[PDB]
Parts: C-alpha cells; structure tokens; sequence
C-alpha cells in the first residue's frame, strides 16, 4: 500500500493489544498467584479474616481490569488501511500499560503475600497493607494514563 | 397455618427455667423433638469441671463397651440384628 | 452387571440408528463422504443389536 | 450371647448416644445444685412456641 | 414477528394463574419453581425463534 | 457460600430453577442429558433403598445431590430440544424452514435460501454446514448475553426486595436506583438494540445490520458515530442514556455517604460493583464457552 | 499487494497458539491441583469432590483455547487479507497468553487452597474467591480474542 | 511454483505432520514415564492394584493415539503442488496438538504419579484420580479437535 500506511502496520496495534492483554494478565496472576497462596495459609488457622484480606486478589483483578480497558480502546482504533503512526503509537501504549501492570502485579502480590502473615499476626498493620497496596495500584494506574494519552494522540491528524 | 421460608422465619430467644426432678426428662423429650438452638451459658466453665462429667465417663465407658460388642459382632457371623426395625423405631421418634 | 445398563442403552441406540440408517435419512446417509450403501450398514447394525441383546439376555440370568 | 445382643445392639447404641448428647447439652446449661438446678436459654422460631 | 409476543403472552398467563392457583401449602418453592421455569423456558425459546427468524447468513455445503 | 442472617430475601429459593437450567445451557444434549437423567431417576425411585445404605465415596455426593440432578436433566432435554443435536446428531421431527436448490452440483458449494422458519430450536439444515458454526457462535453469543442479564436483573431485584424488607430509606436511594440506572442504561439497552436487531428484517428492509459491539462501545467513544442506526433518533438515546449512566457514577458515590465515616466503604462498594458488573455480563459468555466446548 | 501468499501464516500460528498455550497454562493448573488432591485427600476421602474444583475451572482455561482456535480459524481463508491474519495472531496470542498466565495462578492457588482445606473446611469458599479473580484472567482473554477476531473481518477489501 | 502453490510450500505440511507425532510422544513418553515410577513405587508394596492403577499409561497412549491421527490424517492431504495456505494449516494443525498433547502429557504424567502414590494406603482416592486424568485428557482432546478441524479445513476452497 501507500508508504504512510503499509500493509505490515497493522502488526504493532495487534500486537499492542495482545501485550497490554497478557502483560496485565500477568502481573495481575502473580499478584494473585501470591496473595492466594498467602492468604490460605495464612487464614487456615485463622479463617475469621479470610473475607477481608482478599484485597490484594481485588487489586490484582482491578489491574486486569485496567489491561481489558486499554486493549478494547486500542483495539477500536485498528484498521487495515491504518497508518504506520497509528500502528506504532499503539504498540507503545499497549506494551507500557502492560508492563506497568506487570510490574504493580509484581508489587501488590508481593507487598500482600507479607501482609497477610502480617495482619493475621497483628491486625492494627491492615491499615499500612491497604496503603501500600493503593501504592502499588497506582503504578499501575499510571500506566494506564500513558496509555489512554498515547491513545488519544493516535487518531487525531491522522493521514 | 405455613410457616414456609423464603429466606427466614422470624424466631425468638427463649429462656428456661426448669425443675430439678424433671430436667433429664425435658432434654430428653426437647432432643427428640429438636427445635430449639442453645446458646452459651457456661462455656467460661472448662471440660474437666462441668457439672455432669462423671455421667460423661460412665457414658464414654458403656460406648467403649458397645463398640467392643460390635467389634465381636464383625468378628462372628452376625451384624444389627435389629438394624432393620431399630433405625426405624428412631426414624419413627419423629413427631412421636 | 457393568455390562447390564451398558447394554440396556446400546441395544436402543444400535436400534434407533439402525432405524435411521435403513430410511436413508440425509443427516446420516447421502453426502458423498458419508458411506452411502444404506441396506448393509442397518444389516450390519441389526447385528450389533441382536449381539447386545445376547449379552443382555447373558447378564440378566444371573439375577 | 452375641445373637441375644445383636437383636438389640443398636437400639441400645442409638439410645446411649441420644443420652450423650443430652447429657452434653445438660453441661451446656447454666445449672446450679445450690437451687433449681437446671435453667438455660435458647433460640426458638417464634412460629412453634 | 408478533408470534413470539403471542406466545410471551399465553405463557405469561399460564404462569399468572398457576401464581394464584398454585397449592396453597408449600406455596413459596412451588410458585417460585413454576414461574422461573415458565419464564426462562420461554425466554430461551424467544432467543432460538428470534434467532432462527432473520438469518444474516445462508449455510456452505459442499456435498449432498 | 454464606449463611443468610435473616428475614431477608435469599438466594436458596431461586436456585432450584436458575441452576439446572444455566447449566443445560452449557450442556444442552439429548443424548447427554438423557443417560444423567436416567442415572437421577434410577437414584430417585430407589430412594427408600437408599435412605437406609450408605452411598459411599462414589456417590457421596450424588447422594447429597440427589434431587438436583433429576431437575438438572429436565433442562437439558429441553437445551437439547433447542440446541437440536442429540450425541452431536440433529433430529428431524420438524421439517426444515431452509430449502436446498433442486439442482446441486456434486462437490460444489451450495446456498440455502430461507422459505420458511422452524418452531423449536436451531432449523436441522445448519446441521454439517460450513456457515453453521458462525450462526451459533454467534446466537450463543446473543443468548447467554441475554440470559445472564436477566440473572443479573433477577438478582439485584432481589436486593431491592431485600432492602425494602427493612425500613432501609438511605440504602435503596444509596445503591439501588443508581446501579439499576447503571445496568439498564448499558447492558438492557445491549440487550434491547440486540432484540431489535433480530426483529427487524436487515435483508429485507436493505438497511445493512450495524455491528453490535460497536453500536455498544462507540458510546463511550463518541457519540453519534453511528455507522447504520438501529432506529429513529438512536444517536439521541445514545448520548441520552450515557449522560444518566455517567452521572449514576456520582449519584452512587454521593448520596449514600450523608449525615461521611462510611465514605471509605461507600467508594470500594461502588467501583467493586461497577467493575463487578461488568465482570459478571463478560462472564456470561462462557455459557456460550461450555456449549461449544 | 494487500494480501500476500504468508497471509495466512499469521492466522494459522494464531489459531495454533490459541489452544497451545491454553493447554500448557491448565495442564500445569491441573497438575498442581491434582497433585495438591491426592496429596490431601489420601487424609480426607470423603471432601474430594468439592476439592476437584481446581481442576474443573483450571481446564476452563483450556476450553476457552478451544473456542477461540474455532471462532478463528473459521475466519481463515485463502484469500484472507494480510491484516486478518495479523489480527487473528493477535487474538490467538492474547487468549493463549493470558490463559497461560491464568493457569500458572490457579495452579498455585489451588494447591495452597487444597492443603489449607485438608485441615479445616471454610478455606473453601476463600479458595474458591481467589481462584475465581484467577480465572477471570483468562476471561479478559477470551474478551480480548473474541473482540479482536470480531472486529478481524469488519471492512476488509 | 506458481505464487500460492510455492516450492517450499511442502515444508510447513510435512514439519506439521511430524510435529503433532513427536510432541504427542514426547507427552506420552513423560506421562508413561513419571507413572511407571509412581506404579512401580506404589504396587511394590501392593501389588493387588498392579491391574489398576496402570490406566494413566494406557491414557498416555491414548494421546499418542491421537498424535497418530491427526498426523496420519495430515500425511494423507500431503500434496506436491499444494498450496501454502494448506501447508501453512497442516502446520498450525500439528502444532496445536502436538505441544496441547505434550502440556496434557505433562499433566497427567504428574497426576497418575501423585495419585498412584497416594492409592497405597488409601483406595477409594482412585476414582477422584481418574476423574483429574479425565480432565488432563479433555486436554489433548481438545489439541484433538483443534488439529482435526483445521485438517479438515486446509484441503476445502483451496486454488
């Protein structure tokens, strides 16, 4: 096709949308890979917690959540006869709000795999596991405004 | 009349006041007809002091002593005898 | 007695597919990469049948 | 003898351990020897009261 | 095709009496377990008629 | 799951009916649905036997679920009755509304052209075609959008009953409305334009069939892209409806919290349900998943 | 020009991928949980049914492979333009991963969870929440997929 | 060669066909593998349960069973002047139930193990270790109708 929009462009929106997907994904399975593990070993002897210390697990689900946002917005934004510029631009977002939810997975399972040990051991530190896991997400939800940003700038003056 | 459950019937907690004498009786009749959920009284009381912990024995003691009969029971050519009409006639304590 | 209900449900699916492939049926029979041949294949599956009801009559004796 | 047993073992099982539990539920309440001996509480549905 | 709302329609007082004249004993398992059934009964049929009424497409078969 | 404290409304009466029948809709077989049917009523009329022997590790389960089952097999007769296949085999005890051409080329590809309509389940033409799998996808897809919707709508009427059970004035205005306002506005409108969609003749009426997820999203992207409305004044609707379902947002957010201390509570109860709700009606779809399967 | 002769390359390997990854992802889920059974209920028998789930909706993980390796490949075509088969890679790469990444977290979930239930039974319904924030994972992917291969055939000349 | 039936076009059908049988194996060669170990270990002391406790081999080669069929399918719709396309889904068909077939060997490998050991001691936990290895198979079933499908679909509408 026309060289401001080839015939391989749109492999890098795809290929966005597949990154932002399976990063988000992993970052949000180890998250909850972690914070399960830890939460039943941590409330088998005490299963009266159980209900609340799954905040992390919502954490990990809320940055899934994020991933589906960011690839459904790029993906309506594909195109066959779509330019170079769009293809690259959501290349970019997709592998930066997936590897910004990969790595806030990485944090929130880690950070709750402590908590929860920690909060069955003294429940006053609940309050400082929830701060921290707020922490984590945010991270993530950075990663998110990079991309809605990136995405934003991707269709407007478009040739 | 129905007293069908959606989700719950409204239930009360009732408080008991019973003779000496008679008490065994009650639980007796109170457990066949099984209605009523007891809630705590004297749990700051530990096991090894309850009120009727030599009963308790003797009652552990007679069960050791069934499960020895039954053991000689599977042991021999014989096993509940009465299981047929037994279970029946505690089935049948219902509403009874 | 695994064989019984085994047997008890395969003599009426051998019969009703049996059925259904001597009425030259398009879902089963027609295509060209379907076998075709209608008459032996309900042959063959009236013989299926009466085998299962053999292992029925079989098993069921010994009740 | 285990015959003459048998013919009536579980009954007696059955019994026993109806007693046990009674028993268990007697201990449950908030008895006292220097009174009325026996007085508890319970939940009841209001329905069958 | 009104046919579906015809039916939506018999079937809703079908399920509208059997309410009333359920038994009067048991009536909350009863009622509940008849009504749902009517209903999503005939909103499963709804789907498969509206479905199967206006195909978008036309089957490929390359043998008899 | 949770014991349900009081008189309240529950979700143990809806079960018995909502259960059997979500999972016909991911089993629907005649073939299937009838052996565990049999297998349930073999283990209902013998029940007397069975109330006086142990089931054992076999069945212990089955014994607890003794009556499920039964129920269970009910539905899938009639899944299998609309998803026409039995072992995988459509039936033909109602003539196909799909005429083939009187002429077809041995090898050649071959149209169908729709002279008529079937009565109950899929038409026994899709069976072994190409296209079919589509048309399945793609009804299924629809179907089980549709079912689980009104799982949704059913249950969340259900905490309006709850609520209004107890005097629960700043509850119901708090979480109720807001929410239902939410999920009408979304996803019942999905489920309407889908209707609609099957009604109107799109061959017929020569008005190409808009894309659905598109015609679902392009909301929240801009409204009024509309590539073919579904009706009069539908870019209207669009901006109409998204406006009450964003400002939803607040309302749920807002109102609740008012004397807030339990603002901290209200802000988690309202993002988890919004993102929860959208979990639950993407969930749906694998009802559709476990059919094909 | 638009559609090259490797066109199909692409959606081939992404309906391979689709039901490739999917079935590592929940063979190591239901090994893990298998293993976590049978290493449990050698000490309980009688909760093995309710501790099979892990396996159950670790395998879902698998089915939705399988649903999307036929939602895609039944878009594949001799004739199918370079971007379709771009864009069925992508689907079949996002639904492959992100089950895979589902199956790693039920495995581990579901191990953890049928140790802590081997002792005492109310574990089971907060395995039972986890796992299922596990296996919405590979529910975004099957939205990830079936929304891609949707939009895969929108206007494609 | 003309441009949709090329010279090379052979090689993805041929490597698919191969493929499907060697990852098959390689699944039902660990499977067969890590159960022998646990059948050997476990019916040693226990040799009543050598007749049973054998299923997940024949399971394993079930999967080779199915390897053999979609690879003998494939060898079959082989072509000299086939055209890529077809080459290209013999090969996709080939991948996707040889390595599907090696994660299911994998898994009922490390199942049929543990559960062998576990039937030692205790003998009603056979039935839920045939219910796990059911549900490891589905997955080289799955691999089974995903290869089949395309098998069937690569020959069809073909220039």
């Amino acid at each position: 096709m026309t060289e401001l929009c080839p015939v391989y462009a749109p492999f890098f929106g795809a290929i966005g949308c597949a990154s932002a997907i399976i990063f988000t994904s992993l970052g949000a399975a180890y998250g909850t890979a972690k914070s399960g593990v830890g939460i039943c070993a941590t409330c088998v002897l005490r299963p009266d917690l159980l209900f609340k210390n799954i905040v992390p697990v919502i954490m990990a689900g809320i940055i899934a959540i994020y991933g589906l946002v960011v690839s459904v917005l790029v993906c309506y934004s594909l195109g066959q006869k779509q330019a170079l510029y769009t293809g690259f631009i959501q290349l970019g977002a997709g592998l930066s709000v997936g590897l910004s939810g990969l790595a806030a997975g990485f944090a929130i399972g880690i950070v709750g795999d402590a908590g929860v040990r920690g909060s069955s051991q003294q429940p006053r530190l609940f309050v400082g596991m929830i701060l921290i896991l707020i922490f984590a997400e945010v991270l993530g939800l950075y990663g998110l405004i990079v991309a809605l940003l990136l995405n934003s700038r991707a269709t407007q003056d478009v040739v | 009349k129905e007293e069908a459950i959606f989700r719950s019937a409204e239930m009360a907690l009732v408080q008991f006041y019973i003779p000496q004498e008679i008490s065994r009786d009650s639980a007796y009749t109170l457990g066949q007809l099984g209605l009523v959920q007891f809630r705590d009284l004297n749990s700051k009381v530990r096991a090894f002091q309850r009120t009727f912990v030599n009963e308790i024995r003797r009652l552990d003691n007679v069960e050791r002593q069934y499960r020895y009969f039954y053991s000689l029971l599977k042991k021999h050519d014989i096993k509940l005898y009465e299981g047929d009409t037994d279970k029946y006639l505690d089935g049948s304590g219902e509403l009874y | 007695w695994c064989c019984t209900v085994l047997s008890a449900f395969g003599v009426v699916i051998l019969s009703v597919i049996a059925h259904l492939f001597n009425t030259n049926h398009e879902s089963f029979v027609g295509s060209i990469n379907d076998p075709e041949d209608g008459p032996a294949v309900a042959h063959t599956v009236y013989l299926a049948a009466l085998v299962y009801l053999v292992f029925f009559v079989f098993c069921g004796f010994q009740v | 003898e285990l015959y003459a047993i048998a013919k009536e073992l579980d009954s007696w099982f059955q019994d026993v351990t109806r007693e046990k539990a009674i028993f268990e539920i007697l201990n449950k309440s908030n008895y006292d020897t220097n009174r009325k001996i026996l007085i508890a509480e319970g939940w009841i549905p209001r329905d069958e009261l | 095709f009104y046919t579906v709302v015809g039916v939506f329609i018999v079937v809703s007082a079908m399920s509208v009496l059997f309410w009333i004249m359920a038994p009067k004993n048991n009536q909350a398992v009863w009622r509940s377990t008849v009504i749902l059934t009517l209903a999503m009964m005939f909103l499963m049929w709804a789907i498969t008629f509206l479905c199967q009424l206006h195909p978008l497409v036309a089957p490929r078969r390359s043998d008899l | 799951y949770g014991i349900a404290q009081y008189r309240e409304i529950n979700a143990g009466l809806p079960t018995i009916v909502t259960f059997p029948f979500m999972f016909a809709i991911m089993f629907g077989d005649m073939g299937h649905g009838f052996l565990m049917t049999l297998a349930a009523l073999s283990l209902v009329l013998n029940e007397k036997k069975i109330n006086k022997m142990k089931r054992g590790e076999i069945f212990d389960m089955a014994f607890t679920g003794r009556y499920i089952i039964l129920l269970m097999g009910v539905f899938s007769m009639y899944t299998g009755f609309l998803y026409n296949d039995i072992f995988s085999k459509t039936m033909t005890i109602f003539k196909s509304g799909w005429k083939w051409p009187d002429h077809w080329k041995k090898g050649e590809s071959i149209t169908a052209t729709s002279v008529g309509t079937y009565p109950i389940g899929l038409d026994w033409a899709w069976h072994g075609t190409e296209n079919a799998l589509l048309f399945s996808n793609s009804y299924k897809m629809k179907l089980s959008i549709l079912m689980g919707f009104i799982h949704m709508t059913y249950s969340y009427f259900f905490s309006l009953a709850n609520h209004l059970y107890f005097n629960s004035m700043i509850d119901i205005i708090g979480n109720f409305i807001p929410g239902l306002l939410f999920m009408q506005g979304i996803f019942g409108y999905l489920s309407v334009c889908i209707v609609y969609k099957w009604a109107v003749d799109w061959v017929k009426d020569g008005k190409p069939a808009p894309g659905l997820l598109n015609m679902l999203i392009n909301m929240f992207l801009s409204p009024g892209t509309i590539d073919d409305e579904l009706y009069p004044h539908q870019a209207k609707v669009q901006v109409f409806l998204l406006l009450m379902a964003l400002v939803c947002i607040p309302w749920l957010l807002l109102v609740k919290p008012l004397h807030g201390d339990i603002m901290i509570h209200q802000v988690i109860h309202t993002i988890e349900f919004c993102l929860n709700c959208v979990s639950h009606t993407a969930s749906y779809l694998r009802l559709w998943a476990l059919s094909l399967a």
